[PDB]
């Protein structure tokens, strides 16, 4: 009746993690979060990941 | 009354393994895309999947 | 490659199978945009098709 709805993501990893402001030497500025040893959806051929 | 040799050469004694198998384990990235549609006629009645 | 004489097409009356569309595409009215979107859309196309 209500339509209350829930968000549920199991994990069991926890892996540090941290979060990148890149500037792009033409100029323009865009933000992604990285994982530890996982691929962070690269843009425009640039992938830097973090390690922990 | 005389014939000729065969010489072996050994230069190095490793530790090596065997060749059980062999592939190659590319690097994949993610990527994926949707459609926003509405349902105008009887194919979206109550689900998109029949059976 | 050649305009080639056919019979069929001297009537002067062809069957529509004998019109074929090259590729499945639509049209639609559109709205004008800015050239710095278009630039950064050409580069980005540019960038995802290095070969």
């Amino acid at each position: 009746p209500h339509g209350i709805i829930w968000k549920v993501s199991p994990c069991a990893a926890w892996v540090p993690s941290a979060v990148i402001e890149l500037t792009m030497p033409s100029g323009e500025v865009r933000t992604f979060h990285p994982m530890s040893g996982i691929p962070t959806q690269v843009f425009k051929g640039v992938s830097v990941t973090y390690l922990g | 009354p005389d014939s000729k040799c065969l010489k072996i050469k050994v230069k190095r004694i490793n530790l090596k393994c065997k060749k059980s198998s062999s592939y190659f384990v590319p690097d994949a990235r993610s990527r994926c895309t949707s459609v926003r549609r509405c349902r105008w006629a009887g194919d979206c009645q109550s689900g998109c999947p029949p059976h | 490659e050649l305009c080639s004489s056919d019979s069929g097409t001297s009537s002067g009356l062809l069957p529509s199978d004998r019109v074929l569309w090259i590729g499945d595409v639509a049209c639609q009215p559109m709205t004008p945009i800015p050239e710095e979107t278009f630039l950064e859309l050409k580069s980005f196309s540019q960038s995802e098709f290095p070969d």
